């Protein structure tokens, strides 16, 4: 659910979502790290979890348009840098 | 199984002139031939090749004709002149792979259990390599079939031998690199990389456009790989990354500073030497 | 006196002129100086008492302090004022160099390998 | 002191209610961009000569 930016989440959020108290949540994430479902690292003194990689999943046809738009405004940066580098260093060889 | 394949220019020239001499007769679309080469470790080398009579109908993709006796006797005939070569696979000059490729590969897998398919483009228009290398394999998934035959790509490159190198050097009189230095290190590496990356992104754009409006055969492995791609982009706004970047750049510039200083000193020395040596030449004429 | 920050002498001498009236220009200088002192106080302070502004700026209690604060908005009352400063805009971004430094390196390469 | 602070001469702050001036300490100039410029200038000079 959370975006790639600001993926850090707290213990109390897990406690409320999973309907358990705090003292077990570590073990839960431990299990989630053991079987390789999710990859990350966990802190204890500050009650924070740093989540990094989660398994992919299937999704409908109205969600891939987001990836299409992301490619849309991704290709333009490459094109712009191409043009800038080509024009700036022209006389180095015609 | 196979890691890299190396292709000599001889087979490229043979492909080109075979295509020319067989397409001049009539309007054929695809031609087929068999390659010869060698193995060492996991690296494959291709040396030479010869053609073979092949026929295919555009009406249906399930009818085609090859010659067995021709291939057998021609291999036997090339055996008597050089015994080091051996059958390794085949090539077809189609712009893109066809449906019948699996059937032909199965047909001539008899002569080589590790046949490798090679596609050569006869009229390239870009800077990419003209050759593509594929190998058969059996793939397994959840439902539909326990195994299915599928091609997988293998890295290819163009090699050269000493005699071949001197021949191609004699043939390429007109075109030769201007300078070797930062020029060839920059344009031949960076701008071409931008070109290729943009082309790849455009192709994947096209495929994604084909979905959710048109045909729509939603495939899931492509989606998984797209998620993996879009998840692996690094973040360059982090403070520690910026600090490390600045530290390394500042560390690197001092060396260029020093080298420029040395060059200036050497230039001054050369100027002094020339002026002193040349001022003592006018009085000798009297 | 005006070139540096010393301002008390300016208003002290403004009531002491041996030449003539000169009142057509001292008022303009007073307005400009009061405006720039207001501008300066806005920086480097997060807390100040209300009467301290009346002491620093020579209008004592003419009701002009509240209208003057209407001119220079300020934030809070309770005999206090507050200001906020960021100044982190220039740091924490390496994208802004990414182009000008590329241009600089391209220039080095261009003037390093051309035959003159 | 205020006039000096405003033009960027120093980076300190003063408390009118208390009286003392609390200087701001921030040092790590090698991570700053400026050495790059301080080298760019001399590099360009040595390339011109």
């Amino acid at each position: 659910t959370r975006p790639a930016n600001h993926r850090q989440l707290t213990f109390e959020e897990i406690a409320k979502s999973a309907k358990i108290t705090v003292n077990e949540v570590e073990l839960l994430v431990m299990k989630a790290l053991s079987v390789g479902l999710v990859k990350g690292s966990i802190d204890e003194v500050d009650k924070r979890v740093h989540m990094t990689w989660v398994q992919p999943r299937v999704l409908d046809l109205q969600q891939i348009k987001g990836m299409k738009d992301r490619l849309e405004f991704w290709c333009t940066d490459v094109k712009s840098m191409e043009m800038l580098v080509e024009h700036q260093a022209h006389d180095i060889l015609t | 199984a196979v890691q890299k394949v190396v292709v000599h220019p001889l087979v490229l020239l043979s492909v080109v002139d075979h295509f020319n001499r067989i397409g001049k007769v009539g309007n054929q679309k695809r031609v087929v031939g068999v390659l010869l080469g060698s193995w060492q470790k996991k690296v494959l080398d291709v040396s030479n090749s010869f053609a073979v009579p092949f026929d295919e109908d555009d009406k249906d993709d399930s009818v085609w004709f090859l010659d067995h006796d021709y291939l057998e006797n021609m291999y036997g005939m090339f055996k008597k002149v050089n015994a080091r070569e051996r059958i390794v696979g085949w090539y077809h000059t189609g712009p893109k792979l066809h449906k019948n490729d699996i059937a032909i590969n199965e047909l001539m897998k008899r002569y080589c259990p590790n046949s490798v398919l090679v596609i050569i483009d006869v009229k390239p228009k870009d800077l990419g390599l003209p050759t593509e290398a594929y190998i058969s394999v059996e793939e397994v998934h959840d439902d539909g079939t326990p195994t299915s035959k599928t091609f997988e790509h293998v890295t290819s490159e163009i090699g050269a031998e000493e005699a071949e190198e001197v021949g191609v050097e004699h043939l390429l009189r007109d075109i030769k690199d201007t300078t070797v230095g930062t020029l060839s290190q920059r344009i031949t590496n960076q701008v071409h990389g931008l070109k290729g990356l943009n082309s790849k992104l455009l192709d994947i754009r096209s495929y994604l456009e084909k979905v959710a409006t048109g045909k729509l055969p939603i495939n899931h492995q492509i989606i998984y790989q797209l998620q993996d791609v879009f998840n692996l982009l690094p973040d360059v706004s982090l403070q520690e990354f910026v600090k490390a970047f600045y530290l390394k750049t500042n560390d690197q510039m001092v060396v260029v500073y020093l080298a420029s200083l040395i060059r200036s000193v050497v230039a001054l020395h050369n100027l002094i030497n020339n002026k002193i040596a040349n001022r003592d030449a006018e009085k000798k004429e009297g | 006196y005006l070139m540096e920050g010393s301002y008390n002498k300016v208003f002290l001498a403004k009531g002491n002129i041996p030449a003539e009236s000169y009142t057509f220009f001292i008022d303009i200088l007073l307005d400009t100086i009061r405006d720039e002192i207001a501008g300066c106080i806005e920086k480097a302070y997060e807390k100040i008492l209300f009467t301290e502004a009346t002491r620093i700026l020579f209008f004592n209690t003419p009701k002009k302090m509240t209208d003057y604060a209407k001119k220079r908005g300020w934030v809070l009352g309770p005999n206090n004022y507050y200001s906020f400063a960021s100044q982190q805009q220039k740091p924490e971004d390496t994208t802004i160099p990414s182009t000008e430094l590329a241009k600089q390196v391209i220039e080095y390469a261009r003037q390093l390998e051309m035959i003159v | 002191v205020a006039k000096a602070i405003r033009d960027g001469v120093i980076e300190a702050s003063i408390n009118h209610e208390k009286g003392y001036v609390q200087s701001k300490e921030m040092i790590d100039i090698y991570s700053t961009r400026e050495p790059q410029l301080a080298f760019h200038q001399r590099i360009s000079f040595c390339l011109d000569i």
